C-alpha cells in the first residue's frame, strides 16, 4: 500500500522511472490531485530526484 | 471474420469447398499429388540425361509439366487435412 | 466379442480368438477390420472355386484354351495383357466408386459391414438371415486358409 | 530404481532441463521436457537398430539378394541408386510414421502434448494389458537404459572413425 | 502452325552459328525461341533469342497471377 | 592455428574482462557510496574479484540457469 | 434415408429436388462442389455431345456438304479435324462459340452470385417448353436424359472408330 517509506513502482509512461522502484515519502490527505510524493535515487536528464504521482499509478513493490 | 485462436484454424479457412471435404479424402489427394510430382520429375530426369535426342528442348512434355504442379497442390491438401483432421471434420 | 459376431470356432462352439488383443490396442478400427475379414473371405471363396473349374472347362477362345493355359497359375503371366487388365479397371473402379463411399458410411454407423445391398435375395426371418451371415464368415474363413 | 549410478538423483549438470524456465528471454525457444523425453526416446530407439545393423553386417550377414557394399558408412547411397523402388517404399513409410507421432499427439515443445512421450502405439502383442504395472515400468526403463547404452556404442563407431584411436578398447577387439 | 499445333520445338531449331556476325546474315540462323546460355561470340552480350523466350515466359508467370484476386466475378 | 586457436584465446579474456567488470559494478553497487567507488576504484576488492573471472564460462552458463543474469521486464522502456 | 440408386447408402441431399435426381453421385461431388456448377456443367457437356455425336454419325454415313474443298474429300468423321482446322472452318466456328461462352460465363457468374438464372437457361426457344411446370420439367428430363445418353454414345463412338478403324455400325 502506498504509505510513509513504502517502496512503489512508477507506472506512469511518460515517466523517466517508469518500471523503476521508488521511496513514497508523504502522501498528501487534502484532495489534491496527485497525492504521493515518491522519492529516486537516479536523476533524471533535469537532475530531479523528487516527483508526484497519484496512487494508480504506484505499486507496491515489495 | 478469419482471425482465429486456439492451435487450430476453423475451416473457413480452407475456403467454400474444401471447407466441407472430408479429412481423409483430402489426405488420398495430397499422397497422390505429391507421387503424380515426383513421377514427373523422375521421368523427366531421364530425358534431360539421355544422350543427344533432346535437342530443341524436346524433354519439355506437356503431360510432365502439368505433373510437376502437383506437388504444390500437395502441400496445400496435406496441409488441408490436417486442419479438417483438428475440427472434427 | 460382445458387439459383433463370430468368435465361434469351425465346429460351431463359442471360441473367442484375439491372441494378439489387436481389437482392444486398435478399437476405433475393428469396423475396418469386419470389412476386410469379409472381403478376403468373399475373394478367397471365389479363389478356391474356379481354380477347380479353369481345369476342367475354358471359355471359348484360343487364349483361354487348355493348350494355350496348362496350368491354372500360369494364366495371371500369360494372359496379363487384354485379360487381367480388363479385370484391374474393373475391380479398380468398384473400389474407387463403391467400396470407398461403402466404408465412410460404415465407419459413421450407417452401414453394417458386408452390406452392398444383395439383401433384397435375402431370407425375411432375422434369425435365418443371421444363420446365413454365419455361414459366410465361417466359410470365408475356411476357403482362405484353403487357398494358403 | 531412480539413477542408481547417481546414487538416486537426477542427472542434469548442465541444466538443459531447466531452460524453458528462463524468464528473462528467448520465450518458448528452448524445448519444455516433454519434447526433450520424447527425442531422448527416439534418438535411444534409433541408435539400438543402427548399432545392430552395423554389427551384423560386420559379422559377414547378408540378406537374400540385397544390394551389396563394404562400408557400412557408405551403404545407403548403394541401397539407393541399387534398389531405387524398396528405398522408396522404406522412406514412405518411415515418414508417415514420423508424421503420424506428432499430427495426432499435439505441441510438445512447448508443452501442450497430450501423449505419453515414447507412445506411438505399436503395442501390437497387447502386452499392456497383459502384463502388471511394475513389468511394464521395469520394461520402460529397460529400453531407455538400454536406448542411451547404444547411444553412446553409436557415438564410439563414429569417434573411432572420425578420430584415430579415440575408443582403445575396440581397437583391441580388432575393428578397424 | 508449330504455335497451334503444339510443336514448339520449331522455333528453337537452327540457332545462329557461332560464327555469326552481328547485324547481317553470313552464319545466321533461324530460331527465334532458344535457352542456349551465354553470350554472342561477337557482339559479348546475350542472344537475342534467349531475351525473346525469357520474357515469353515472365509474361505467362505474370498474366496467371493476375488472376488471384476477387473482382465482381 | 590461423583463426579458430587464437580465437578462443580471445574469447577467454574477454569474457574475463567483462565478467570480473560486471561483477565488480554489482558488488560495489549496494555500497554507502555506489558513485564513489566508480571513480575511485577499491584496489583491494577489485583485484580479488578479478582474479575470480578464469572460470568465467562454468560461472556465467550457472547464473543464466538460475535466473540471474537475464532481467524480467522490469526496466525502463520508452514511451512506446 | 438411402438414395434410390444405391440403397446400401446415404443420399445424397444438395442435389435433392433437381431434374434428374435419381440419387446417384455415390462420391459426393455435390456435397463439396457448389450445386449450380455442376448443374450447368452436367447440362452443357450433354447438349456439346447430343451434337457432336450427331455430326460424327452423320458424316460418317455420307452427308459433306457441297461444295466441299477438296483437302475436305476423302475424310472420316475422325481424321477430319486437322483438314478443316487447315481449310479455316474450324477457326471460322471458333470464334463464334467463343463469343457465346464468354458471355455466357458472364451469365454463370451471376447465377452463383445470385441473380435468379436458372443453371442453363439462356432464354432460348422457351415457347416449345409448354406451360404448366410439370410439362416444363417433363421436357427439362428429356434433354437431361438424352443428353446423359449422348455422352456416352460420343465416347463409344470416338473410341471404337479410331481403336478399330471402323464405319457407322461400330464406329
Ligand atoms: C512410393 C515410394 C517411393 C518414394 C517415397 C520415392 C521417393 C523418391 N524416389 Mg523413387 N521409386 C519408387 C518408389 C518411391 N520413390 C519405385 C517403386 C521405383 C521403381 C524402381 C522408384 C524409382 C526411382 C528412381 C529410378 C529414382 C527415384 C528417385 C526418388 C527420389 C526423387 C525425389 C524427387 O526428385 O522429387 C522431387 C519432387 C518434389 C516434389 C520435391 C518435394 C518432395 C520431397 C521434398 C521429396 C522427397 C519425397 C518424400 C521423401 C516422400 C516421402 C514422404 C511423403 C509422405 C511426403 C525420391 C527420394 C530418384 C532419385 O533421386 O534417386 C537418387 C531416381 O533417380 N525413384
Ligand atoms: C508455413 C507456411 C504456411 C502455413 C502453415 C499457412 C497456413 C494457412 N494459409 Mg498460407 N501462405 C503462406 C504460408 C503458410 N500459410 C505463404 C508463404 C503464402 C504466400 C505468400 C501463403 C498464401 C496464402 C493464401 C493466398 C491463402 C492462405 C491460406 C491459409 C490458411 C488455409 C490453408 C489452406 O487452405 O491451404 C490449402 C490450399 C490449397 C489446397 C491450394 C493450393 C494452391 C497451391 C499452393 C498453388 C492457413 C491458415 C488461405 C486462407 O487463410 O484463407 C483466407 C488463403 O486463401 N495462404
Ligand atoms: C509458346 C511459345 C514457346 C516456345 C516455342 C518455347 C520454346 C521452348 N521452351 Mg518455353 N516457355 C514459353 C513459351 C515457349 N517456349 C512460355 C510462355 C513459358 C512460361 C510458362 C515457357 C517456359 C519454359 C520452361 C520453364 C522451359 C521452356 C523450355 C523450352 C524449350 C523446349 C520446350 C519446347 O520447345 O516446348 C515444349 C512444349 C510443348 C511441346 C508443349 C507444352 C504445352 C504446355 C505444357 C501447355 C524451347 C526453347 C525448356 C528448356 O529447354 O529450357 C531449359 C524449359 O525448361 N520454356
Ligand atoms: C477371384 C476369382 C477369379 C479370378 C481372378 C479368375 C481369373 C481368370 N479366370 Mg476364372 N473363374 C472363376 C474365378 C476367377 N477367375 C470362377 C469362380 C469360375 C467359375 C466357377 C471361373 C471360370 C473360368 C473359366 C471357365 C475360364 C476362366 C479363365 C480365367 C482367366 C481368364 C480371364 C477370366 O476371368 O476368364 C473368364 C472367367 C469367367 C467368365 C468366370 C466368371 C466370373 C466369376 C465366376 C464371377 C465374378 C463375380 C462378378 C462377375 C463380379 C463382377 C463385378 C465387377 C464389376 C467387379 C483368368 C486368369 C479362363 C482361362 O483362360 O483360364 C485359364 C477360362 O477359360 N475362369
Ligand atoms: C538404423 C537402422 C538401419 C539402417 C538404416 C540400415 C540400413 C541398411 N542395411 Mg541394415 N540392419 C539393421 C538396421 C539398419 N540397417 C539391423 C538392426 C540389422 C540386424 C537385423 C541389419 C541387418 C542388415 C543386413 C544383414 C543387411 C543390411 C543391409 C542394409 C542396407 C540395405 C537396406 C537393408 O537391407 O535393410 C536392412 C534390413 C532391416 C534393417 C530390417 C530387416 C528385418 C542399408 C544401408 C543390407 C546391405 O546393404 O548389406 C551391406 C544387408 O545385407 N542390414
Ligand atoms: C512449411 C512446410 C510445412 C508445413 C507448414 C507442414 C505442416 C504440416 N505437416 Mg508436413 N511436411 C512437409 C512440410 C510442411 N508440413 C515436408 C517438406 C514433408 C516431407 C515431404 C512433410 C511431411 C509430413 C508428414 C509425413 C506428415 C506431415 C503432417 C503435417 C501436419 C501436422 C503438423 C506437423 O508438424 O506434422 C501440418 C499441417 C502430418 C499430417 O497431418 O499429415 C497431413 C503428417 O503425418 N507432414
Ligand atoms: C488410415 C490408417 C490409419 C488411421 C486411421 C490411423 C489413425 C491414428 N493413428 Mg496412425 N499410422 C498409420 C495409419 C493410420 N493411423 C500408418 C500407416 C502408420 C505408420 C506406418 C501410423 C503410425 C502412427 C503412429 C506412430 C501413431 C499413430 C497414431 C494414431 C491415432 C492418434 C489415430 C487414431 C498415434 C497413436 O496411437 O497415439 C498413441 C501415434 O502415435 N499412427
Ligand atoms: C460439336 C459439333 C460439331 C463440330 C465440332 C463439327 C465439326 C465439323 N463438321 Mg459437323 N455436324 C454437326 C456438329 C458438329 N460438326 C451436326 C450436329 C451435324 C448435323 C447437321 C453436322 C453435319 C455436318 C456435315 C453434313 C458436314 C460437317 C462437316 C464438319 C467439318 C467441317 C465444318 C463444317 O463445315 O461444318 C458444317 C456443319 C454443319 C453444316 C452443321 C449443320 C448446322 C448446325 C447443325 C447448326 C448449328 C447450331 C448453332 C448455330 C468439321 C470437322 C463437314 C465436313 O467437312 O465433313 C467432312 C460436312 O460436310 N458436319
Ligand atoms: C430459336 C429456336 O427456338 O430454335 C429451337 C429449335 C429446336 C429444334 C426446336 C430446339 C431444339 C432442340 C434440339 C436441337 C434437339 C436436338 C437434340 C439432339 C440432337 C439429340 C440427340 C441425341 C443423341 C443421342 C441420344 C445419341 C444416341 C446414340 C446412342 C444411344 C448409341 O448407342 C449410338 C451407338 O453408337 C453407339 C455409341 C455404339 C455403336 O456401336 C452403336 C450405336 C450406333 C447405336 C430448340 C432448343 O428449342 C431451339
Ligand atoms: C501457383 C501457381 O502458379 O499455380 C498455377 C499454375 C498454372 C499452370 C498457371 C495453372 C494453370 C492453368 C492450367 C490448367 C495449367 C495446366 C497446364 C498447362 C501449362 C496448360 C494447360 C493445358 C495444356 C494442354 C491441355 C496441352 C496441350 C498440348 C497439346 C494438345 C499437344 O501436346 C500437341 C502435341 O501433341 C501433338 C498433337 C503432337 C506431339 O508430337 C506434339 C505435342 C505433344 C506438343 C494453375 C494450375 O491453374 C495454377
Amino acid at each position: 500500500m502506498i504509505d510513509r517509506n513504502s517502496k512503489v513502482r512508477i507506472l506512469r509512461k511518460e515517466s523517466y522511472w517508469f518500471n523503476q522502484i521508488g521511496t513514497v515519502a508523504t502522501v498528501d490527505q487534502s484532495g489534491i490531485r496527485y497525492p504521493a510524493v515518491v522519492r529516486f535515487e537516479s536523476v533524471n536528464y533535469a537532475g530531479t530526484n523528487t516527483n508526484n504521482f497519484a496512487l494508480d499509478e504506484l505499486v507496491e513493490v515489495k | 471474420d478469419m482471425t482465429w485462436e486456439g492451435e487450430y484454424p476453423p475451416s473457413k479457412v480452407l475456403g467454400p469447398i474444401m471447407s466441407k471435404m472430408p479429412s481423409g479424402l483430402l489426405a488420398i489427394i495430397s499422397m497422390a499429388s505429391l507421387g503424380v510430382c515426383v513421377y514427373s520429375c523422375v521421368q523427366t530426369g531421364f530425358l534431360l540425361r539421355e544422350p543427344g535426342a533432346i535437342e530443341n528442348g524436346s524433354w519439355v512434355r506437356w503431360y510432365y509439366v502439368v505433373e510437376g504442379l502437383g506437388g504444390p497442390l500437395a502441400w496445400g491438401t496435406h496441409v488441408a487435412s490436417w486442419i479438417q483432421r483438428k475440427n472434427g471434420m | 466379442y460382445n458387439h459383433n459376431s463370430g468368435g465361434v470356432n469351425f465346429k460351431g462352439d463359442t471360441f473367442q480368438f484375439d491372441p494378439l488383443g489387436l481389437s482392444e490396442t486398435y478399437a476405433p478400427l475393428v469396423p475396418f477390420f469386419r470389412e476386410s475379414e469379409i472381403r478376403h473371405g468373399r475373394t478367397a471363396m471365389l479363389a478356391v472355386t474356379g481354380f477347380i473349374v479353369q481345369d476342367f472347362v475354358r471359355i471359348p477362345g484360343d487364349a483361354y484354351s487348355f493348350e494355350a493355359v496348362p496350368k491354372t497359375v500360369g494364366a495371371h503371366d500369360a494372359l496379363l495383357e487384354g485379360p487381367m487388365h480388363q479385370l484391374l479397371l474393373w475391380i479398380s473402379l468398384w473400389d474407387i466408386v463403391i467400396t470407398y463411399p461403402s466404408i465412410q458410411a460404415t465407419m459413421k454407423g450407417e452401414r453394417e459391414p458386408g452390406d452392398f445391398g444383395w439383401k433384397w435375395l435375402a431370407p425375411k426371418d432375422e434369425a435365418t438371415l443371421k444363420k446365413y451371415e454365419m455361414n459366410e464368415l465361417l466359410n470365408g474363413r475356411l476357403a482362405m486358409m484353403a487357398v494358403g | 530404481a531412480f539413477n542408481p549410478e547417481m546414487a538416486g538423483e537426477v542427472f542434469d549438470p548442465m541444466g538443459f532441463g531447466k531452460m524453458h524456465e528462463i524468464k528473462g528471454a528467448f520465450p518458448n525457444m528452448f524445448p519444455n521436457p516433454q519434447f526433450l523425453e520424447e527425442s531422448e526416446i527416439k534418438h535411444g530407439r534409433m541408435a539400438m537398430l543402427a548399432w545392430t545393423g552395423v554389427w551384423a553386417t560386420e559379422s559377414g550377414l547378408h540378406f537374400p539378394g540385397a544390394p551389396v557394399a563394404d562400408d557400412w558408412t557408405t551403404a545407403l547411397g548403394v541401397w539407393a541408386r541399387e534398389d531405387p523402388g524398396g528405398f522408396g517404399i522404406v522412406l514412405l513409410l518411415l515418414s508417415i510414421a514420423e508424421g503420424e507421432g506428432v499430427s495426432h499427439a499435439g505441441d510438445n515443445f512447448r508443452g501442450v502434448s497430450k501423449k505419453t512421450p515414447g507412445d506411438m502405439g505399436f503395442d501390437w502383442m497387447g502386452m499392456t494389458k497383459k502384463l502388471s504395472a511394475d513389468k511394464l515400468e521395469r520394461y520402460q526403463t529397460v529400453e531407455k537404459k538400454n536406448g542411451r547404452a547404444a547411444m553412446i556404442a553409436m557415438a564410439s563407431l563414429f569417434a573411432m572413425k572420425a578420430i584415430p584411436g579415440s575408443v582403445p578398447i575396440m581397437d583391441m577387439l580388432g575393428a578397424n | 502452325t508449330p504455335f497451334f499445333t503444339g510443336n514448339w520445338t520449331v522455333y528453337a531449331e537452327n540457332p545462329d552459328s557461332a560464327t555469326h556476325v552481328f547485324n547481317t546474315s553470313e552464319g545466321s540462323g533461324t530460331a527465334i525461341l532458344t535457352f542456349l546460355g551465354g553470350f554472342h561470340p561477337q557482339t559479348q552480350s546475350l542472344w537475342l533469342s534467349d531475351m525473346a523466350h525469357h520474357h515469353l515466359a515472365i509474361a505467362v508467370v505474370f498474366i496467371v497471377a493476375g488472376h488471384m484476386y476477387r473482382t465482381n466475378f | 592455428a590461423e583463426f579458430i586457436l587464437p580465437g578462443f584465446g580471445f574469447i577467454y579474456i574477454s569474457g574475463w574482462i567483462g565478467w570480473v567488470g560486471r561483477k565488480y559494478l554489482r558488488a560495489v553497487s549496494t555500497s554507502a557510496n555506489p558513485s564513489e567507488s566508480e571513480i575511485i576504484i577499491n584496489v583491494p576488492l577489485a583485484l580479488k574479484i578479478m582474479t575470480t573471472g578464469y572460470i568465467w564460462p562454468i560461472s556465467a552458463w550457472q547464473e543464466l540457469i538460475s535466473n540471474d543474469l537475464v532481467a524480467v521486464s522490469e526496466e525502463i522502456t520508452v514511451s512506446p | 434415408a438411402k438414395s434410390k440408386a444405391l440403397p446400401w447408402l446415404p443420399n445424397p441431399s444438395n442435389l435433392d429436388g433437381r431434374i434428374g435426381a435419381n440419387g446417384f453421385d455415390p462420391l459426393g461431388i455435390s456435397e463439396y462442389f457448389p450445386v449450380d456448377y455442376l448443374v450447368e456443367s452436367e447440362i452443357k457437356h450433354g447438349r456439346v455431345c447430343m451434337m457432336a455425336w450427331a455430326g460424327y454419325v452423320a458424316v460418317d454415313l455420307g452427308a459433306r456438304i457441297y461444295p466441299l474443298p477438296e483437302s475436305m474429300q476423302g475424310v472420316t468423321s475422325a481424321t477430319a479435324h486437322d483438314p478443316a482446322v487447315a481449310f479455316g472452318s474450324m477457326g471460322n466456328m471458333f470464334i463464334w462459340i467463343a463469343l457465346f461462352e464468354m458471355v455466357g460465363w458472364i451469365g454463370l457468374s451471376q447465377t452463383l452470385q445470385g441473380s435468379g438464372r436458372e443453371p442453363g437457361d439462356f432464354g432460348w426457344g422457351k415457347q416449345f417448353m409448354g406451360k404448366t411446370q410439370a410439362e416444363i420439367d417433363t421436357m427439362k428430363l428429356k434433354e437431361l436424359t438424352n443428353g446423359r445418353a449422348a455422352m456416352l454414345a460420343f465416347a463409344g463412338v470416338v473410341t471404337q472408330s479410331v481403336l478399330y478403324d471402323k464405319g457407322f455400325p461400330y464406329f
